[PDB]
RNA sequence: CGUGGAGGUCGUGACGAAGCCAGACGUAAGGUCGGGUCGAACGGCCUCUAGUGCAGAUCUUGGUGGUAGUAGCAAAUAUUCAAAUGAGAACUUUGAAGACUGAAGUGGGGAAAGGUUCCACGUCAACAGCAGUUGGACGUGGGUUAGUCGAUCCUAAGAGAUGGGGAAGCUCCGGGCCUGAUUUUAUGCAGGCCACCAUCGAAAGGGAAUCCGGUUAAGAUUCCGGAACCUGG
RNA sequence: GUUUGACCUCAAAUCAGGUAGGAGUACCGCUGAACUUAAGCAUAUCAAUAAGCGGAGGAAAAGAAACCAACCGGGAUUGCCUUAGUAACGGCGAGUGAAGCGGCAAAAGCUCAUCUGGUACCUUCGGUGCCCGAGAGGGCACUUUGGGGCCGUUCCUUGUCUAUGUUCCUUGGAACAGGACGUCAUAGAGGGUGAGAAUCCCGUGUGGCGAGGAGUGCGGUUCUUUGUAAAGUGCCUUCGAAGAGUCGAGUUGUUUGGGAAUGCAGCUCUAAGUGGGUGGUAAAUUCCAUCUAAAGCUAAAUAUUGGCGAGAGACCGAUAGCGAACAAGUACAGUGAUGGAAAGAUGAAAAGAACUUUGAAAAGAGAGUGAAAAAGUACGU
C-alpha cells in the first residue's frame, strides 16, 4: 500500500492479526486515549497511555458524560475499566463494563518519573 | 509381583491416568474461547489407553 | 521484600543464610496446606530460591574469570565463547593467518593509496 | 501450473495506443463520452507554466484547480466513492475512486509530490506516460493538465 | 443469458445482500418489483478473466422421510411374598420361602493382559439394548507399606559386544588376576600367576532367609504383637 | 656360547589437548527400478527418473587450458540467452538430443611438490623468554619498495515524535448520512470506532530525530625498525622446481547426442622425458595451429515446490482454501509401518433473564433488559 517500498507491514491481513490477538505492547499502542486539550497544549502529543489514579471522560457510550478514576485497564483484550462505569445485573450486583480507550478522552493525568521524562521526550 | 512390573512402564501407564482427568472449572470462566470438551477422554471399555 | 540488586549487595555469607531461611519459610507454607492459599509467598519464593542460586553461581564465575585472566584455563569459558560446533568451525581463526604471508607485498606498494588521496 | 499472464506487447500497436489517447484528451467529444464532467474550457488539454513543479503544498493544488473551472472534476472523486464488493474488502480495495485529473510533468526528478494528493489524481512524467494514465479503463479522454516543457517533451 | 473478481464509468445504501409468497414480462437463457423477513452492503454499462451455470456418473458429503412403533430385547424357565428407602421401586436392600452352580454351563487363589476398573460419598444429563433410589456411568477424595513373597543373580534355545573381510553404505559372519619393603591409616617402591574372552536371556529353570494370628472402608506371609531366621562385611 | 645401557621400526596403555558421529526443510555426490511409450514386443522409451545409501554448506558443486579449432581468432569457471528440435543417436520405427560460437550476469589469478607442543610474561587470531620432538641466473644505468591504532561516514539492529471538525438540523438505539458550515494534506494507503470517516483514534507521510553493533573500505588524524630482497625498464647466455602402471592399447561392460569419433568401470598389457598431448577412423613427412595431463586452491554471479522474518495478489472464503481458520496432525482406527475427521459468528453494551406462581428435577407461566429475544447461549441471516 503506500510508502511503498522495502518495509515490514502495510497490510490490512495482518493488521487485523496483529492488532487483535496483540502482544501486550501493541495493547500498548491501544493503552492510548486521545487527551483533554489541556493535557494536548502542554505535554505536546495527542494521545498517550492512561494511568489508574488518572480522570478519564466518557465520550461515546450512554455512559457518556461521566467521569471517574480508571479502575483498571486489563490489557490483554483491550479495554478499560472505569470507577463508577459499570453495569447491573439481574441479581442487582454491580460489576464493571468495558470500555475501549478509543471511547473515552483522559482528563487528568498523574504525571510518573519515567513517564513525565518520556512525555518531555514527546514534546 | 504383578503386573505389569516394570517400574518405567508402570509409571507411564499412571501418569497418563491422571492427565486424562476432567478439566478445572476456571478454564471455561476465564475463557479463551471453546464449547470446552476437553477431547482427551480416555475411556473405561471403549478406545484403548494407547498401544 | 526480595530484589535481585538486594541479594548482589549481600556477601556470600548473607546470601546462603537467606537460603536457609528460605527453605524454612516454604516449609511453613507446605505445612499451611488444609486450606488453600499459603502460596503468594510460595510462588514468589519459588522464584527467590532461583535468585539465590543464580546469583551465588554468578559470583563464582566472575571470581573464577578473574583468578584465572593471570593463568591458563578454559574448557567452561570455551563453551560460552564459541557456542558450539559450527561457530567453532568458522574459526581457528582462519582470517588473518591465511594471508599472514606471500605474495602479496610485491602486487603493492602505496606512497600510491596516498598521493591520490585527496 | 504455468499460465502465462504475461501479454508482451508490440511497440508499433503500443504507440499507436498512447499517441491516440493524448489525442483523446484533444478531442473533446470523446472526453464527454468518457464520463468527465468538464467545463469552463471545453477547448482541450489545458498547459500551464513551467512554475507549476515548484507548487510546495496541496493549498495551491486545490486552488489551481479551480481557476480553469476544473475543480468540478476534483468533486466529482471526492464523492461518489464505491463500496466494491468481494474479497477485495480483505486486500485494500474496499474503496474504488473515480480517476479525474491527470497532471504530467517535465522534471526528471519526479512527479508533483502536492497535485498527487488530489482525491482520484494521478501525476506521471512524460518519459514515463503509459496508456493507463491518459485513459484510465481504457476510455479515452482522461482530462489532463500539461506542463509547458512536458508540451515539448510529448512531441 | 447468467456467475466471482478487476478497472473505469453510471450510480445505489441503514433498511442492503439473502429468504419465502406473490405480482408484472422475456418462446426462452433470465427479468423486474411488491408482501413481509432481514439488520450490512449492491447493482447497471464497457472491457476483460475464470476453481463460470448441473437430475444423473452402484457420483462425493451432510441432512431427512417411508420402511415402524415394525424385527430383536425367547429355551439355565428363578423368583415370590412381606418389609426397608425414595419424589418415583418387577429388577436397590433386609428377612422368609425356593431353585441352581459342583474340575466349577455362577467356588478359592493367580500368570498374561487391562491401567485404577478397587474403596467411600454424592449425582443420574449421557451409559447399562428397559426402569434404576442402583452400578464398574459421572464427579470427588482416598487406598497398594517387604532383609525373610518376587524382581534383582545365574545360565539355556541364542540376541550376539567382539579381529578380519565382502558391501560406498545400510547391512552380515566370524594384558586381566594375585601380592611383598612401609604399615594398619594405605601411602608407597618393587615383584610374582593364567587361559579361550562381555553383558543379556525364563517375573513359571535354578535360587540365601518367616511364621502365628491381630488390625483397615480400601493393604498384608509386607504393617503390627509375639516369636524365629538369613545375608553381607 | 653369554648378558647389560643406548639407536629406530611395530604394539598396547594412559591422561591431556584437538576434532568428528547426529540434526533442520528443500537446495546440493554415488548405485539404480517399473507400469508407461513404440497402440504387441525383446533394442529404445519411461530415466540416469523415483528410491536407497553416503555426506557438505549457507549456498554447494566447477575453475585459469596437455582448452577452443576447422579460420583466425578467442582466452579460467558457473548461470542466463539462444545456438536447435540443428549436429548426433535410433526397428535410423517410435522416440532421443548437444556443443563450439555469438553476447550477457559476474570477473581474479595464483599456489604447490623452520613448524608445532610445554611452562613463564604481558594490552590473550598474537610476539618475546627458554626447553622438547620433527618460474629460475650473471654484471650495469635507475626507479618502485611496510604494517598497526584512533575517530567519523558506509551496513544491520532498536526506540521516540509527528498536520487538520468530532459543529448545526433532521432521522436513528447509534451518525461514520443528507443538507448546512468549515479545515489539512510533502499524510485522498490501510485499520479501528455503536452505520457508508483524509480531518475521532491507530496510523499515515517523499517523513524527521536519538542510541547500540560486528565487519570493511573511503576520508581525516596518529605511532614507528633498520633494511634487504622482490618488482619495472634495458644488455647477456641459459633453464628444472611442471606430477607413471600414467599417456596409449585390446577383450568385457554400463553410460552418452557422441556416430571406427562421449565419459567412466574392470581385467590384461604398457611410453617418452622437451619429449609429449590435442586438432571427431587408422598409417610416411615438413610443418601448421594450439596446449603441457597424470596436482592443488580460489571471491563474485545462478539454486533454494523454504527451516527463519516480511511484502504481495481478478487466488479462496467456512462441503471452498492446507488434512488443519477453533483444543488438529487434535478426536479416533490399526500389533506395526501408517492412516485420520467434524469442528467459526448473541449484542452498541453483558445490560448473559431478578422477583413470583408452579415443579423432584428437568420446565413452563408472568415479568424484567435491549432498536430487536422467531437477538436468550453450535444465540447473524
Amino acid at each position: 500500500m503506500a510508502k511503498q517500498s522495502l518495509d515490514v507491514s502495510s497490510d490490512r491481513r495482518k493488521a487485523r492479526k496483529a492488532y487483535f490477538t496483540a502482544p501486550s505492547s501493541q495493547r500498548r499502542v491501544l493503552l492510548s486515549a486521545p487527551l483533554s486539550k489541556e493535557l494536548r497544549a502542554q505535554y505536546g502529543i495527542k494521545a498517550l497511555p492512561i494511568r489508574r489514579d488518572d480522570e478519564v471522560l466518557v465520550v461515546r457510550g450512554s455512559k457518556k458524560g461521566q467521569e471517574g478514576k480508571i479502575s483498571s485497564v486489563y490489557r490483554l483484550k483491550f479495554a478499560v475499566q472505569v470507577d463508577k462505569v459499570t453495569k447491573e445485573k439481574v441479581n442487582g450486583a454491580s460489576v464493571p463494563i468495558n470500555l475501549h480507550p478509543s471511547k473515552l478522552v483522559i482528563t487528568k493525568l498523574h504525571l510518573d518519573k519515567d513517564r513525565k521524562a518520556l512525555i518531555q521526550r514527546k514534546g | 509381583m504383578a503386573a505389569q512390573k516394570s517400574f518405567r512402564i508402570k509409571q507411564k501407564m499412571a501418569k497418563a491416568k491422571k492427565q486424562n482427568r476432567p478439566l478445572p472449572q476456571w478454564i471455561r470462566l476465564r475463557t479463551n474461547n471453546t464449547i470446552r470438551y476437553n477431547a482427551k477422554r480416555r475411556n473405561w471399555r471403549r478406545t484403548k489407553m494407547n498401544i | 521484600g526480595v530484589k535481585a540488586y538486594e541479594l548482589r549487595t549481600k556477601s556470600k555469607e548473607q546470601l546462603a543464610s537467606q537460603l536457609v531461611d528460605l527453605k524454612k519459610e516454604l516449609a511453613e507454607l507446605k505445612v499451611q496446606k488444609l486450606s488453600r492459599p499459603s502460596l503468594p509467598k510460595i510462588k514468589t519464593v519459588r522464584k527467590s530460591i532461583a535468585c539465590v542460586l543464580t546469583v551465588i553461581n554468578e559470583q563464582q564465575r566472575e571470581a573464577v574469570r578473574q583468578l584465572y585472566k593471570g593463568k591458563k584455563y578454559q574448557p567452561k569459558d570455551l563453551r560460552a565463547k564459541k557456542t558450539r560446533a559450527l561457530r567453532r568451525a568458522l574459526t581457528k581463526f582462519e582470517a588473518s593467518q591465511v594471508t599472514e604471508k606471500q605474495r602479496k607485498k610485491q602486487i603493492a606498494f602505496p606512497q600510491r593509496k596516498y598521493a591520490i588521496k585527496a | 501450473t504455468w499460465r502465462k499472464w504475461n501479454v508482451k506487447v508490440n511497440h508499433n500497436e503500443k504507440r499507436y495506443a498512447t499517441a491516440s489517447a493524448i489525442a483523446a484528451t484533444a478531442v473533446a467529444s470523446l472526453v464527454l463520452a468518457r464520463g468527465h464532467r468538464v467545463e469552463k474550457i471545453p477547448e482541450i488539454p489545458l498547459v500551464v507554466s513551467t512554475d507549476l513543479e515548484s507548487i510546495q503544498k496541496t493549498k495551491e493544488a486545490v486552488a489551481a484547480l479551480k481557476a480553469v473551472g476544473a475543480h468540478s472534476d476534483l468533486l466529482k472523486v471526492l464523492k461518489s466513492k464505491k463500496l466494491r464488493a468481494g474479497k477485495g474488502k480483505y486486500r485494500n480495495r474496499r474503496w474504488t475512486q473515480r480517476r479525474g485529473p491527470l497532471v504530467v510533468y517535465a522534471e526528471d526528478n519526479g512527479i508533483v509530490k502536492a497535485l498527487r494528493n488530489v482525491p482520484g489524481v494521478e501525476t506521471a512524467n512524460v518519459a514515463s506516460l503509459n496508456l493507463l494514465q491518459l485513459a484510465p479503463g481504457a476510455h479515452l479522454g482522461r482530462f489532463v493538465i500539461w506542463t509547458e516543457a512536458a508540451f515539448t517533451k510529448l512531441d
